[PDB]
């Protein structure tokens, strides 16, 4: 066909293909807090105990937590990106808004 | 800092922590509810079809 | 497509869309009431510093 | 969805109750535990404010 | 007294938070919807 | 004066070892629980900054 107008997924596509480009730091800080999260249960299974295999258990356990808490804070982050792509609101705080 | 040891302490642990008649019944009927409602979710599953 | 029906509303298309500029509307529909809502910020102050 | 809802809700604590027996020391340490860390905290709650 | 101050900030600061909660609200509602009902629909039609 | 000061720092915790045994379950009952309660409240006081 011919331009008559600007057609709207001229605009759809090019943000679609521009908020993919997110994925990957927001995943990066889900990394580096689980780092932190370990970092502080060592300390203070340190500081507080000199029974081995107590400080061993307990360490081990709080750990196997965040782990399995990891595999559950991720998919939102995904599910919120994908969220992002299946719907433009162009109703707000934009140029036509 | 010092609670927990003084409690502890105390002879017959086994008849400090004693519970009351009343949970004894809400969770026997606890665990009848429960497994009611796993039957007759079984149930609607199996008619549904 | 080019088929286009220009008497009605689309349908799901435009009721929808409308849909989304009637859920503002319910969320403007709160009536907090003032009175109580200074008197529970008052006693949450000193409730908050305490001794 | 009504039966899914009723499960989720009371799940978490039937979980507990079907394992019940009374001659089990682990469970009356570990209320008394949980006891005595309520009433810590409940305490400070009221008298420092936190 | 000046506790009257005090509690005029707050009602003003949950006010300016409040106008921004209900503007994600507005935008995410529509969307969560798009993603997980109509386009899921749309693409078990086709 | 100076040595009384000295053994005032030291009672407190030879009372534990004084009645030591290589066997007393109570003795590391309660030294778990009292571990466990010190492990909750410093984690939480290390991350909510209370």
């Amino acid at each position: 066909r011919t331009g008559l107008f600007t057609p709207d997924m001229a605009f759809e596509t090019i943000v679609k293909k521009q908020v993919k480009k997110i994925r990957e730091p927001c995943l990066k800080c889900v990394d580096m807090v689980i780092s932190e999260l370990i970092s502080t249960v060592r300390q203070c299974t340190k500081k507080l105990q000199q029974y081995p295999r107590l400080r061993e258990e307990m360490e081990r356990i709080v750990t196997t937590h965040i782990r399995e808490r990891e595999g559950r804070t991720k998919e939102q982050v995904m599910l919120l990106i994908d969220i992002e792509l299946a719907y433009m609101n162009t109703n707000h705080e934009d140029f036509i808004g | 800092s010092e609670l927990l040891a003084n409690l502890y302490s105390c002879g017959d642990q086994n008849t400090l922590m004693e519970e009351s008649a009343e949970q004894a019944q809400r969770r026997d009927e606890m665990l009848r509810m429960y497994h009611a409602l796993k039957e007759a979710l079984s149930i609607i599953g199996n008619i549904n079809t | 497509g080019d088929q286009i029906d220009t008497y009605e509303l689309s349908g799901g298309a435009r009721i929808n869309r409308i849909f989304h500029e009637r859920f503002p509307f319910e969320l403007v529909k709160m009536e907090f009431d003032e009175k109580e809502l200074r008197r529970e910020i008052s006693y949450a102050i000193k409730n908050i510093h305490g001794i | 969805n009504k039966l899914q809802s009723q499960l989720l809700s009371i799940e978490k604590e039937v979980e507990e109750y079907k394992n019940f027996r009374p001659d089990d020391p682990a469970r009356k340490t570990k209320a008394l535990l949980q006891m005595v860390q309520q009433f810590a905290v409940d305490f400070e709650k009221r008298i420092e404010g936190s | 007294p000046q506790l009257e101050r005090q509690v005029e900030t707050i009602r003003n600061l949950v006010d300016s938070y409040m106008a921004i909660v209900n503007k994600t609200v507005r935008d995410l509602m529509p969307k969560t919807i798009m993603h997980l009902m109509i386009n899921n629909t749309k693409e078990f039609i086709f």
